[PDB]
This record gives structure tokens, C-alpha cells and sequence, in this order.
RNA sequence: AGCCAGGAUGUUGGCUUAGAAGCAGCCAUCAUUUAAAGAAAGCGUAAUAGCUCACUGGUCGAGUCGGCCUGCGCGGAAGA
């Protein structure tokens, strides 16, 4: 994945969930649009 | 067609008009005609929701003001620099 | 048709037999025969005109190879046989590239009624010349 | 890069910059970037911005940069000491202050005004705002 | 928001089409039976094809959608 300090929906099927105080984004689409860290 | 609700203003100046610009207000002025210019304190969230239309700068306006009626028109507008909010407004009366 | 099961639309202009360059193996990856372009499908050809190539629906089933039957000419071609140069259309709508007379397109869409969208002449009058507006062919009104 | 075709001093004193804008309202466009920081503009900034919106907008539309520079920046090299004059004029910068519009647009959906301030106020220190053409 | 249905024809539109037949291409970007449909919004091909959607019907039975002004916070945040 992608340790960016913005992260941002690249997709229409990326999404922006928050774990343990990070927020992240999880695409069911391509895993390359997975991202931490915003 | 606007009805905007008023008070007279009782304090001016630069110290009454920021405390009245905090309390979710703004200064204003009612002159031309005859009569005395007239310090008018308006709302700001309906002045401000109002003038979003065009209308609010062409259309005759009334100002409610000790249960009276000034039919006026929106002379000139000062606005805050970097807010979308206002100073100040000169009203003509009509 | 049915289910979509082996049927796919290629070729390219149908004056000769069995396109070998364009084409070849595209017509022999599903169950399509290689030899139904070739004998039989000139003789289901001569029964109209020949240099159209056709898109057609080629339903494979538990026989031999198929059985076919071609239905309608496209318009593709038929809106090239008379246009103007015989290169292409490139950038076509922004300049005058071709021309076409509407009486002979009111004649032909009064011939195709199979394969179209539409139950009245004037319905599907300038549908035909939205095929005209694709190939930027401006009509002569 | 934006500069003065022909200055009257080489070199100016900082002096400082205080207190709020002259050009507020959009004026010549349609849609605006104005300034909502401080800070200064250097001629390099007003140009990467002016080329973010300028391919962000396509060659349609019509851009006025409403501040230029003026006002000449001067340092001193590396390993040189204190002293010894004033520095070398090495760029130009507009001072900025709240309230200045520093760019319009005219000839394109507001949308895309959107986009073209957002591409270009990326290349910019100061924080902005987008504003529209207030009648009166 | 879920869930059950439909979502095409000229359209191989010509392409430098070596295979693009909506899919490594550019101009166009129309018109119809139709509640509704893009000469295809996303993927995808040796290549059509394959799906989903954009839109509409039924089930559903009370709120929902996205901006603005703000207070306090989160990430950005590594040193002997």
C-alpha cells in the first residue's frame, strides 16, 4: 500500500474507513488504491 | 417584496460596531431624501441570505423599524474582505 | 437470437472468399467453420449483390458446424459505395466531406425493416443519416 | 516570469506588510482566486499557477493575473559575511495581503473555475478562497 | 441505501481499420419504436463477444443528500 499524508478516493469504489486513528482507503476495485495514513 | 427587520442603533463607532459584527449583526444606514440620516442595526443571516438573490440590489426594499415602514434601495454594500459576510450597508431611500 | 453461445459479427468485404489476411483464426476460435466463408456463403451471397461484407449472427449448434441464413446489407458500405473519395472519413463533420441524396437512403430504409429500431419511414428516415451525420455525409435536402 | 520592464531604484527596503487588501471584488472576469493569507508572491509562483490554470481550463477562457510584482528582492551569496552593502536583486515579489484577488477567469462553467483554482492554488504559499462576480 | 427486473438498432459508423467489429484511433456524438438507454461511463480482450452502470418499473415505509460558517480534536510528526 500507499503511506501518503493525503489520501483520497482514486476510484468510485474507494473508500474511506478509519482504523485505530488512521484513515485509510480500502478499494474492492484495484489494490493499488489502497492507502493509510491521512 | 424583502422585509428586513431592524433596530436603532443607540451606539457607534468603531468599538460598538465590532462588538455588534460579533453578536451576529451588522451596522447600517438609512439616508437620502429629506429627513435625517438613520442608524439602523440588521440581522446578519437574513440580510446575508437575502442578498444572495439579485433582486435584493434592484428591487425596492422595506425596512421594519419601531413598527414602522422605510420603503428603501440598496445604495452600496461594504463586505468583509475575506468572509463571505458584511460590513455595512447605505440604503437610499425610495 | 438466443443466449449469446459462438455467434460473433466479422468480416471484411465479401467480393472474394475466405479473408485470410484481415481476419483468419477469428473466424475459426469459436465453432464457426473456416470452410462456410468460402463455397456456401458466396452461394447465399449471389442471391442480392456481392462487395458488402456482412454482420451476421452465426448460431453454432450439435450439427456438422452451423446452419446460416444472412439477413440485411449494412449500411457501413452501402453508405460508401456513393459518398465521394474512396480513403476514408478522418475528421469528416467539420469540413464537406461527402454527400449523400436522401431518396435512395428513403428507398433503402423502405427495403431494411429486420435489423432496425423503428416502425414508421420518417421515424427511421434520418437515422440513416445520423449514419451520414457518423461519416460526416452531408444530405442533399 | 513577471518583472518591471524598467524600474526607477534597483533595490528597495523590506518594510513590512500590514493591514488588508485594495482589490477585493472580482472586477474584470467572471470568477476569482482571491487571497486569504498574507504572504508574498514571488513572479515564479504567479507563473506556475498561471500554467496550472492556463492547461486546466483549456486554451478557451480568459485569465487576468491581477497583481504583479514590483518590488525587488535582494540576497546575499554563500560564505559571505555581514556587512559590506546591501544584497543582489535575485527575484521580484508581489506583497499579498487578505482580501486580494489574485487571479479571474471569465468563459468557462464555474466548475472548471473550481478546478483551475484548485490546480493552481497548489502553487501558491498563501491560503485562497474562491470568490464570484458580486453585483454591488 | 439495499433487493427483484429491462438498459437496443444503423453501429463491421470509416479509421493507418496489419486484429478495435462501443474496447492502443480521430472526427462526429445523431435519430426511433420506448418508463429508459452512452455510435459505450468502468473492466476486459488475437477479436467481436462477455458483465456492471448511467436511467425506469416493482418491494421498501421516514427521513435523506451535499455544500457553507464555526468550537474542540486526528493524521502529517524521525536522533543520537
Amino acid at each position: 500500500m500507499k503511506v501518503r499524508a493525503s489520501v483520497k478516493k482514486l476510484c468510485r469504489n474507494c473508500k474511506i474507513v478509519k482504523r485505530d486513528g488512521v484513515i485509510r482507503v480500502i478499494c474492492s476495485a484495484e489494490p493499488k488504491h489502497k492507502q493509510r495514513q491521512g | 417584496m424583502f422585509t428586513i427587520n431592524a433596530e436603532v442603533r443607540k451606539e457607534q463607532g468603531k468599538g460598538a460596531s465590532r462588538r455588534l459584527r460579533a453578536a451576529n449583526k451588522f451596522p447600517a444606514i438609512i439616508y437620502g431624501g429629506k429627513e435625517a440620516p438613520l442608524a439602523i442595526e440588521l440581522d446578519h443571516d437574513k440580510v446575508m441570505n437575502m442578498q444572495a438573490k439579485a433582486e435584493f440590489y434592484s428591487e425596492v426594499l422595506t425596512i421594519v423599524v419601531d413598527g414602522k415602514e422605510i420603503k428603501v434601495k440598496a445604495q452600496d454594500v461594504q463586505r468583509h474582505p475575506y468572509k463571505p459576510k458584511l460590513q455595512h450597508i447605505d440604503f437610499v431611500r425610495a | 437470437a438466443k443466449k449469446v453461445q459462438a455467434y460473433v459479427k466479422l468480416q471484411v468485404a465479401a467480393g472474394m472468399a475466405n479473408p485470410s489476411p484481415p481476419v483468419g483464426p477469428a473466424l475459426g476460435q469459436q465453432g464457426v467453420n473456416i470452410m462456410e466463408f468460402c463455397k456456401a456463403f458466396n452461394a447465399k451471397t449471389d442471391s442480392i449483390e456481392k462487395g458488402l461484407p456482412i454482420p451476421v449472427v452465426i448460431t453454432v449448434y450439435a450439427d456438422r458446424s452451423f446452419t446460416f441464413v444472412t439477413k440485411t446489407p449494412p449500411a457501413a458500405v452501402l453508405l460508401k459505395k456513393a459518398a465521394g473519395i474512396k480513403s476514408g472519413s478522418g475528421k469528416p463533420n467539420k469540413d464537406k466531406v461527402g454527400k449523400i441524396s436522401r431518396a435512395q437512403l428513403q428507398e433503402i430504409a423502405q427495403t431494411k425493416a429486420a435489423d432496425m429500431t423503428g416502425a414508421d419511414i420518417e421515424a427511421m428516415t434520418r437515422s440513416i443519416e445520423g449514419t451520414a451525420r457518423s461519416m460526416g455525409l452531408v444530405v442533399e435536402d | 516570469m513577471l518583472q518591471p520592464k524598467r524600474t526607477k531604484f534597483r533595490k528597495m527596503h523590506k518594510g513590512r506588510n500590514r493591514g488588508l487588501a485594495q482589490g477585493t471584488d472580482v472586477s474584470f472576469g467572471s470568477f476569482g482566486l482571491k487571497a486569504v493569507g498574507r504572504g508574498r508572491l514571488t513572479a515564479r509562483q504567479i507563473e506556475a499557477a498561471r500554467r496550472a490554470m492556463t492547461r486546466a481550463v483549456k486554451r478557451q477562457g480568459k485569465i487576468w493575473i491581477r497583481v504583479f510584482p514590483d518590488k525587488p528582492i535582494t540576497e546575499k551569496p554563500l560564505a559571505v559575511r555581514m556587512g559590506k552593502g546591501k544584497g543582489n536583486v535575485e527575484y521580484w515579489v508581489a506583497l499579498i495581503q487578505p482580501g486580494k484577488v489574485l487571479y479571474e477567469m471569465d468563459g468557462v462553467p464555474e466548475e472548471l473555475a473550481r478546478e483551475a483554482f484548485k490546480l493552481a492554488a497548489a502553487k501558491l504559499p498563501i491560503k485562497t478562497t474562491f470568490v464570484t462576480k458580486t453585483v454591488m
